[PDB]
């Protein structure tokens, strides 16, 4: 309808699930954009709904430490998500190449994420698919922005109110409420902060096996340690926030809100 | 001691 007249298609930023992220200018205002190009045709009538979805759930979220959808478009057999342009990858290939980070940065990192999931929270979203690969980075330069990303399996909700919304995620960052098939809510984002946090500080995860089955006993049991030696020369208050993150009760489970305000995060 | 893989998103339980 009105993506081909206001923007211009230019070089390839990646593939996907029947997707293809180009840079776009916005002509007239000359901005520069990634227009994530959606094949209508070969989309499930699943696909469709998440589609929807993320487009509607996007639309509410301004934010810093948020990737922006600025646009959303439907012409013949082709969706266009038009978002804030971002060059600096996934947090998950960044910790890959540097292996783990310092705690001064592992701090500055997942406060900037406590900080998006805090705004998702506030708006009634939760994200349920936290994990370095759903993060990006503004820019290959120093200290770029960390922003959220992939809210095709985020949901509404209303105030505080839990529900079973149903087996969604990734594994290895799934909480026990959703595993024990519990109604859950805005704490699900907390527990996969916390595996994110124990990931950037020693680079392997609290929670591993090839076993799905085990993985889950795991997780549910909350059986994560600080293995010696690498957790050794590592702060007790850094421990402290993930055991307050990596909290097998929800409702004892710290808020993004209160994680802010840990000592870890909010001087230094 | 587990190392870091990159894990895909499911919209459903799927025993693995
Ligand atoms: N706003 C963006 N700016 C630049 N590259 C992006 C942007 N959004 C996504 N990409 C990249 O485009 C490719 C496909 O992204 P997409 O299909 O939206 O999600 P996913 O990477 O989870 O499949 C990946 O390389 C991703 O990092």
């Amino acid at each position: 309808t009105r993506f081909t007249e206001e923007y211009q298609l230019f070089e390839e930023l990646g593939k996907g699930a029947f997707s293809v992220v180009r840079r776009c200018v916005k002509v007239l205002a000359g901005q520069e954009y990634a227009a994530k190009i959606i094949n209508t045709k070969k989309l499930s009538a699943r696909d469709h709904q998440k589609l929807e979805r993320e487009a509607r759930i996007c639309r509410l979220l301004k934010h810093p430490n948020i990737v922006r959808l600025h646009d959303s478009i439907s012409e013949e057999g082709h969706h266009y998500l038009i978002f804030d342009l971002v060059t600096g990858g996934e947090l998950f290939e960044d910790i890959v190449a540097r292996e783990y980070y310092s705690e001064a940065d592992a701090s500055h990192c997942i406060q900037q994420i406590l900080e998006a999931v805090l705004h998702c929270h506030q708006m009634g979203v939760v994200h349920r698919d936290l994990k370095p690969e759903n993060l990006l980075l503004a820019s290959k330069l120093k200290g770029a922005a960390v922003k959220l990303a992939d809210f095709g399996l985020a949901i509404e909700v209303e105030g505080e109110q839990q529900a079973w919304f149903g087996f969604a995620g990734t594994p290895g960052y799934l909480s026990p409420e959703v595993l024990r098939k519990d109604p859950y809510g805005k704490p699900v984002d907390l527990w996969a902060c916390g595996v994110i946090l124990y990931i950037l500080l020693v680079g392997y995860p609290p929670f591993w096996d090839e076993d799905q089955h085990r993985l889950y006993k795991q997780i549910k049991a909350g059986a994560y340690d600080f293995p010696s030696p690498e957790w050794d020369t590592v702060t007790p208050e850094a421990k402290d926030l993930i055991n307050k993150m990596l909290t097998i009760n929800p409702s004892k489970r710290i808020t993004a809100a209160e994680a802010l305000k840990h000592p870890w995060i909010s001087h230094r | 001691r587990n190392k870091l893989r990159r894990q895909h998103s499911y919209d459903t339980f799927v025993d693995l």
